[PDB]
C-alpha cells in the first residue's frame, strides 16, 4: 500500500 | 495611572531601591490576567532600561523583576515582541541562562520561549543566538519541577513552526526530550511530546534520529495516558514515525502499539483522536505482510470495518485507506480474512461519496479483492468469482456501472477495466 504524509503564536504570560 | 510618573522616574533613576520598586510595580502591572497594558508600558519608554537591568549581575532581584516584566511584554502581540528583540534582549537572555540565580535562569528560559513562540523568524533568531545548548546545559538530575516545565515548554517552541527549523539546529534537543518523556508530570509530558511531534514531522532521516533517541517504547506507553493533553501529541508523534519506512514502522509495532491504537478506536474518545488513530493504522497497513498480519492479530480489522461502515465521514475516509492499503499489500489469505470480516459492503457503500480520492481508494480495494476471488475460481475450476457475487449483492456492481458516467478519467477507466475483467 502507500504511505500518506501528514494530512501562529504560542506564548505564556507569567 | 496616577503612579506612572513615580514609576518612570523610578526606572530612570540611579537609585537601586527606586529602580527595584518601580520595576516591580511595572511587573505587577504586566501580570494582570486580561488585557495587561503592554502597549502603555512600551510607550512609557522603560523597555531599554529593563534590558539594561538584565545585565546588573550585582542585583539579581532587579534582574529577575526586569526579566519577568520583559517576559510579559514579549507575551503580547508580534509588535510587542519585536520591541524586546530590537532592544537587544535576546543575547542578554541567552547569557542569563548561565546565571547563578535560579529565579533569573528560569525567567530567562521563559522569556526566550515567548520570543521563540512568536514566529519561525523569531524562533530562528533565538536559535541563531545560541540559546539551545545553554538551555540544555543547566538541566540535570537535580532540576526543580518548575524549571523542567519551563524549559520543556521553551524547547517545544524552539522546535515548533513551519517551515521547520533545521534538523542540525534542533538535534541537540533529542536526548533531553527522550529523558523528559519519562516524567510523570503532565505538563512536562505534554510539551515534550509536542516537541517530538514537531521533530518527527518530515523526511525519513528526521524520523531515524527520533527513533535512535530511544523514544518509541515510552511514546507507545503514552498512547494510554488518560489526559488528552498528553495522548494527542504522543499519538501525533507515533503517527509521524509510521509515515517512515518498514523498519522504522516496525520500531513502533514492536512495542504493542497496535493493541494501544485499537483501544483508542473502542473507547468513547473525540472524533479527531479516532481519525488520527485510523490514519496511523492506515500507514501501518501500508507496510509489509508481517505488519498487516500484526494489525490482524491485534484484532483491529473488525472494529475498523465497523468504522468504515458507520463512523463520521472524517473517520470513514481514514478507515478506507486503511482497509484498501491492506488489500494492496496483503497476501491472498489476509485479503480473504478482510472479506470474512465484512469489508466488501462498506467499500461498496463509499463508491458514491463526494470525495474522488476515496472513491478511487475503495475501487482499488475492490479490485484487489476481485483478483483474489478470481484466483480461487481458477484453482477450484469454478464457474463463479465468489467475491464478484458478493460485490453484486452489496449493490456495489450497480454503483460501479454508474462510475462509467463519472467525470474523473481515472475512476472511469478503472470502472470500465473492472467491469470488463469480472462482468463480461
Amino acid at each position: 500500500l502507500s504511505k500518506r504524509p501528514r494530512e501562529s503564536e504560542r506564548k505564556r504570560e507569567r | 495611572g496616577s503612579s506612572l510618573p513615580a514609576m518612570i522616574g523610578g526606572v530612570y533613576s540611579d537609585d537601586n531601591n527606586l529602580q527595584l520598586e518601580a520595576t516591580t510595580q511595572f511587573r505587577k502591572l504586566l501580570s494582570i490576567e486580561r488585557s495587561p497594558p503592554i502597549e502603555e508600558v512600551i510607550q512609557s519608554g522603560v523597555v531599554p532600561r529593563f534590558v539594561q537591568f538584565l545585565t546588573r549581575e550585582d542585583f539579581p532581584q532587579l534582574q529577575f523583576e526586569a526579566a519577568w516584566a520583559l517576559t510579559n511584554i514579549a507575551s503580547g502581540t508580534s509588535e510587542n515582541t519585536k520591541v524586546v528583540i530590537d532592544h537587544g534582549a535576546v543575547p542578554i537572555f541567552v547569557k542569563l541562562l548561565g546565571s547563578s540565580s535560579d529565579d533569573v535562569r528560569e525567567q530567562a528560559v521563559w522569556a526566550l520561549g515567548n520570543v521563540a513562540g512568536d514566529s519561525p523568524k523569531c524562533r530562528d533568531l533565538v536559535l541563531a543566538n545560541g540559546a539551545l545548548l545553554p538551555l540544555l546545559a543547566q538541566l540535570n538530575e537535580h532540576t526543580k519541577l518548575s524549571m523542567l516545565r519551563n524549559a520543556t515548554w521553551t524547547l517545544s517552541n524552539f522546535c515548533r513552526g513551519k517551515p521547520q527549523p533545521s534538523f542540525e539546529q534542533t538535534r541537540p534537543a533529542l536526548p533531553a526530550l527522550a529523558r523528559l518523556i519519562h516524567s510523570n508530570d503532565e505538563e512536562v509530558l505534554t510539551d515534550a511530546c509536542w516537541a517530538l511531534s514537531y521533530l518527527s514531522d518530515g523526511t525519513n532521516d528526521k524520523i531515524q534520529a527520533v527513533i535512535e533517541a530511544g523514544v518509541c517504547p515510552r511514546l507507545v506507553e503514552l498512547l494510554l495516558h488518560p489526559s488528552p493533553s498528553v495522548l494527542i501529541p504522543a499519538l501525533r508523534t507515533v503517527g509521524n514515525i509510521v509515515t517512515g519506512d518498514d523498519a522504522q514502522t516496525q520500531c513502533i509495532i514492536d512495542h504493542q502499539a497496535l493493541p494501544c491504537l485499537l483501544s483508542l478506536l473502542t473507547q468513547n474518545l473525540k472524533k479527531s483522536i479516532k481519525k488520527e488513530a485510523c490514519w496511523t493504522i492506515s500507514n501501518i497497513t501500508a507496510g509489509n505482510k508481517d505488519q498487516i498480519q500484526a494489525v490482524i492479530n491485534a484484532g483491529i480489522i473488525g472494529p475498523l470495518v465497523n468504522l468504515l461502515q458507520t463512523a463520521e465521514f472524517d473517520i470513514k475516509k481514514e478507515a478506507a485507506w486503511a482497509i484498501s492499503n491492506a488489500t494492496s499489500g496483503g497476501s491472498h489469505d489476509q485479503i480473504k480474512y478482510l472479506v470474512s470480516e465484512g469489508c466488501i459492503k462498506p467499500l461498496c457503500d463509499l463508491l458514491i461519496c463526494p470525495d474522488i480520492r476515496i472513491v478511487t481508494v475503495c475501487l482499488e480495494g475492490l479490485e484487489n479483492i476481485l483478483k483474489v476471488g478470481e484466483t480461487d475460481k481458477t484453482l477450484a475450476a469454478g464457474d463463479v468469482n465468489v467475491f464478484s457475487q458478493m460485490i453484486d449483492e452489496a449493490e456495489g456492481l450497480e454503483k460501479i456501472e454508474n462510475l462509467q458516467s463519472h467525470d474523473n478519467n481515472e475512476i472511469y477507466e478503472k470502472a470500465v477495466k473492472i467491469l470488463e475483467a469480472y462482468w463480461m
